[PDB]
RNA sequence: CCGACUUACCAACCCGAUGCAAACUGCGAAUACCGGAGAAUGUUAUCACGGGAGACACACGGCGGGUGCUAACGUCCGUC
RNA sequence: UCCUCCUAAAGAGUAACGGAGGAGCACGAAGGUUGGCUAAUCCUGGUCGGACAUCAGGAGGUUAGUGCAAUGGCAUAAGCCAGCUUGACUGCGAGCGUGACGGCGCGAGCAGGUGCGAAAGCAGGUCAUAGUGAUCCGGUGGUUCUGAAUGGAAGGGCCAUC
RNA sequence: GGGUGAUUAGCUCAGCUGGGAGAGCACCUCCCUAACAAGGAGGGGGUCGGCGGUUCGAUCCCGUCAUCACCCACCA
């Protein structure tokens, strides 16, 4: 791809002196990108779960697919199976595509913009964002939404440690604090 | 059955739902006795009885209520509504060689109710269809205030998924509804509008006609607009609906404009005349029916005979 | 009074209070009074010999209670005839069989702990021996 | 002397009549085709060569033959078959 | 008791039917199956009826 | 707001010890029951069919229990 | 009246005005098959979003689920999803179990037709055990079986059903 | 000793096999009045007896206990 060859370059060149791993099959690679979006008030009405997917697959190149409540909350006022979120899944050229279009033209468009936590990460090495704005992807013209509502990422990857996280996903210049 | 004339059969009416009443109500007494009577110990060694228990048992049974519609026609209230509501100007609209409208302009105040009249076919959908934005006019300039939240109910119910039950399709399935700024239990967003009971689990198909009209207008009423474009609202509805929705419009924030056909509807609720005529001229006035008609009489002409009544056979 | 609190089943069979005891032995505390005979022992009983015991030693010392009634025994009300069901609970027994250990001292001389329990087994239906600790 | 008796009520008391479940045919014994080898709720015993499963999970003989118990399988589960016997 | 009973007459021109219930109020839809008809001995359409 | 600090603590969660259960079981008898073989013994004691019945108020004692007050020459079952 | 557990004493059965609960239905899919799949709960990171919504990975291993009580069972799932469908077939039925009988239940296999599967195969309702009412009398459809001199018919019978 | 009913705002009471939960007068403010009453305008209130339970909902449905109100305690 556009930055697939780039990471087999330079970030496989770094991580194989870096961590003195044996194998190439031992330095981590990103495997997968999860666009989530709970919407949650489509509760009140199906068309904002519509909308939000309509958005999520403008975002990304793939239609989403509609998650349902997995077990009814009373305190959140839904039962089992209420469509309830939109979720895309996104591997091999399209994840690297939306990579780096992402990391390159939506994470400058932040308001107010001055680096993404580094901490953020959950122990296995995968990493996680939230855009509290979706309007910050190109593909959304301002001229056909209705709301901001916002998007989350998730970067799951096979390192083993934040550390090895951490490092992969420097090499790509990620915008951390 | 009944020989006589409408009004006497609303009196006889009347007489009978009132004797009805009376009697249920002497049952419900009765009742309330026999059953401080069961309620009573045996006082002895003596009867109590089991005919009188038979008695009370066969006196509790089952009365059917009337399924009167009544005053619940909910008619949810819209956005504020601005000054600037809706105005047309020069508004013109021809198909082939007949022509529909042709140079009407009126702006319609807030808050009005406008009472839309004529014959058949004159363009009185039409209309709402440019209004609605679903047709462009010749002549354009159609324009509504910003403010303006549109809700049309259409001429026509043949839109609703006649599989669907009562609740899913007037709902959606969701059990919460949206409605504006205030989101509103669905069940009881229907049974305001007379399916009360079980009647949610009816089919669209299965409806009546009447309760088919009462269902479109719940469906169609939940947008939420504070404008209102209603086609032909009482096709299928009895008088008693009928008056429940003249109330629901009267108390009503927002404005509305209504296509009909009876003169004493359109007359109870009509703030604005827009009266269709020949060769595609809408005369507009503001003013009900009474002051339309006193309008007419200062400035009429002599004659007074419409029909020919031409016939049949041979 | 020990009693259970949310117990499964309101009323339970009579039973039969056949065997030797389990808990045999000074587990917790220096010395303990053994359950030499046989019987059903109220949480009446219970609490009377623990306030027994307690007021004995004063303040100091630890004491462990072994046996907890969990036991429902349902009394008719007087005066009633045979049948139409069964009695409701009025109160709650242990089954004791001998060697249960029943209470247990520590942090007191022997010399105390000795007439303590003597004081309390003066409130209990059966009979009881002062045991001490062992190195098994 | 108004109080010598005295009675009272119950809210249990009824029961359902029992289905005489269990085994039939015991282990050794021999049998003819069709036979019903256990009368079952759930399957306490699965079916084994020979035997079969009824709706009611009753295990009966699908051949002639001697019935057999055994344990096998990784779930150490009781199983009925039948040799040919 | 909210299920009638109704029969499923056959297509095959005989007077022949199974019978069944259904749910009148969930299912108005008149029930259709292709069922043995033994009396021509060939599986057939079975229509609802009364 | 972030709760910033007190339990001579009510307290299930995990661990170490210690109990209890008809409607608990990661265990588990003796007996009883079912089937096969082998003798010895037993006026066939077994089964089927047919003629005739009576009986269907039981009692106490031992053992296992429900109920009752771990009462009753109480009451209700099982077995002798 | 019926179902589940205990009493009930390790085969079946076993009473009391003994101890606890449920049923008088539901489902043309929630039935049949062929593919596929595996929960509850907790921890970590994640926009409104928290005690708990959707997301990602870790523990855990059925504590979940089963249309409805309880018991037994269920990973080859009997649990969850999808395509095609009508075996929720018709005539029978070796052999059993359980009843004092009336009756009730399980059932391989045979014949005719059928669905799913590439096939082996599975399917005569549903994970099982409740969800019910003899006979008489009468109703509906079919069947020349009968048809009070004869040919019809009425009325009967037989089959299905109310 | 046994049985039945009721529990909803400060008081008296209505309340759909679900849907902020309502009415009189009480309370709050403002008008009117020299000042109060009466009258007129606006407004707020709730343990739906309590832990419990099949439920898309438990006020009305769901065993129960708490209390107050009854009823029966006959032949004996
Ligand atoms: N696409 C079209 N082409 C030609 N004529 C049309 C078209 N659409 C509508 N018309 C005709 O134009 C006229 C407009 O009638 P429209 O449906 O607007 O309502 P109306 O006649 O005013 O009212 P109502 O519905 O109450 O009879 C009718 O005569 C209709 O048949
Ligand atoms: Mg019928
Ligand atoms: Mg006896
Ligand atoms: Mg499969
Ligand atoms: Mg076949
Ligand atoms: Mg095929
Ligand atoms: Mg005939």
């Amino acid at each position: 791809a556009k930055l697939h060859d780039y990471y087999k370059d330079e970030v496989v060149k770094k991580l194989m002196t870096e961590f003195n791993y044996n194998s190439v099959m031992q330095v981590p690679r990103v495997e997968k990108i999860t666009l989530n979006m709970g919407v949650g008030e489509a509760i009140a009405d199906k068309k904002l779960l519509d909308n939000a997917a309509a958005d999520l697959a403008a975002i990304s190149g793939q239609k989403p697919l509609i998650t349902k409540a997995r077990k009814s909350v009373a305190g959140f006022k839904i039962r089992q199976g209420y469509p309830i979120g939109c979720k895309v899944t996104l591997r091999g050229e399209r994840m690297w595509e939306f990579f780096e279009r992402l990391i390159t033209i939506a994470v400058p468009r932040i308001r107010d913009f001055r680096g993404l936590s580094a901490k953020s990460f959950d122990g296995r090495g995968n990493y996680s964002m939230g855009v509290r704005e979706q309007i910050i992807f190109p593909e959304i013209d301002y001229d056909k939404v209705d709301r901001v509502r916002g998007l989350d990422i998730t970067i799951t990857t096979t390192a083993k440690s934040d550390e090895e996280g951490r490092a992969l996903l420097a090499a790509f210049d990620f915008p951390f604090r | 059955p009944w020989e006589g004339n409408y009004s006497s059969w609303l009196e006889q009416k009347d007489q009978r739902l009132a004797q009805e009443a009376s009697q249920e109500a002497a049952r419900r007494k009765s009742i309330e006795k026999e059953l401080e009577w069961v309620r009573q110990g045996t006082k002895g060694r003596q009867s109590k009885g089991k005919a009188r228990l038979a008695r009370f048992e066969e006196l509790n049974s089952t009365e059917y209520q009337k399924r009167n519609e009544t005053n619940e026609l909910f008619i949810p209230p819209g956005p504020r509504l601005g000054d600037k509501v809706l105005e047309v100007s020069n508004l013109r609209k021809s198909y082939g060689d007949r022509l529909l409208i042709d140079s009407l302009s009126f702006s319609i105040p807030k808050g009005a109710i406008v009472g839309i009249i004529g014959p058949n076919g004159a363009g009185k959908s039409t209309l709402f269809r440019m209004i609605s934005g679903q047709e462009q006019p010749d002549s354009g300039t159609i324009t509504l205030g910003e403010t303006v939240k549109l809700a049309s109910v259409d001429q026509f119910r043949d839109s609703m998924d006649n599989s669907k039950t009562v609740w899913e399709e007037v709902s959606g399935g969701l059990d919460i509804m949206k409605i504006g700024n205030t989101e509103m239990p669905s069940r009881a967003y229907v049974g305001r509008f007379n399916f009360k009971g079980v009647d949610q689990g009816k089919r669209v198909g299965e409806l009546s006609g009447g309760e088919r009209g009462r269902l479109h207008l719940a469906k169609l009423l939940q947008v939420g607009g504070n404008m209102l474009l209603l086609d032909q609202p009482t096709n299928d509805l009895d008088i008693e609906t009928l008056r429940a929705l003249e109330n629901a419009l009267l108390e009503f924030p927002g404005c509305a404009m209504v296509i009909s056909h009876d003169r004493w509807f359109l007359d109870r609720i009509a703030t604005h005349i827009l009266d269709y005529q020949d060769e595609g001229k809408v005369e507009f006035f503001e003013g009900n029916f009474t002051e339309y008609e006193e309008y007419k009489k200062r400035t009429l002409g002599a004659d007074a005979l419409e029909p020919k009544r031409i016939k049949y056979k041979r | 009074m020990l009693q259970p609190k949310r117990t499964k089943f309101r009323k339970m069979h009579k039973g039969r209070n056949r065997g030797l005891a389990q808990g045999t032995d000074v587990s917790f505390g220096s010395f303990g009074l053994k359950a030499v005979g046989r019987g059903r022992l109220t949480a009446r009983q219970i609490e009377a010999a623990r306030r027994a015991m307690t007021r004995a030693v004063k303040r100091q010392g630890k004491i462990w209670i072994r046996v907890f009634p969990d036991k429902p025994i349902t009394e008719k009300p007087l005066a009633v005839r045979m049948g139409k069901g069964k009695g409701n609970v009025e109160y709650w027994v242990a089954l004791i069989q001998p060697g249960k250990v029943l209470y247990e001292m520590d942090g007191v001389p022997e010399e105390l702990a000795r007439e303590a329990f003597k004081l309390a087994a003066a409130k209990l239906p059966i009979k009881t021996t002062f045991v001490t600790k062992t190195v098994m | 002397m108004a109080h010598k008796k005295a009675g009272g009520s119950t809210r249990n008391g009824r029961d359902s009549e029992a289905k005489r479940l269990g085994v039939k045919r015991f282990g050794g014994e021999s049998v003819l085709a069709g036979s019903i080898i256990v009368r079952q709720r759930g399957t306490k015993f699965h079916a084994g060569a020979n035997v079969g499963c009824g709706r009611d999970h009753t295990l009966f003989a699908k051949a002639d033959g001697k019935v057999k118990f055994e344990v096998k399988g990784p779930k150490n589960r009781k199983f009925i078959s039948i040799e040919a016997e | 008791g909210i299920r009638e009973k109704i029969k499923l007459v056959s297509s095959a021109g005989t007077g022949h039917f199974y019978t069944t219930t259904k749910n009148k109020r969930t299912k108005p839809e008149k029930l259709e199956l292709k069922k043995f008809d033994p009396v021509v001995r060939q599986h057939v359409i079975y229509k609802e009826a009364k």
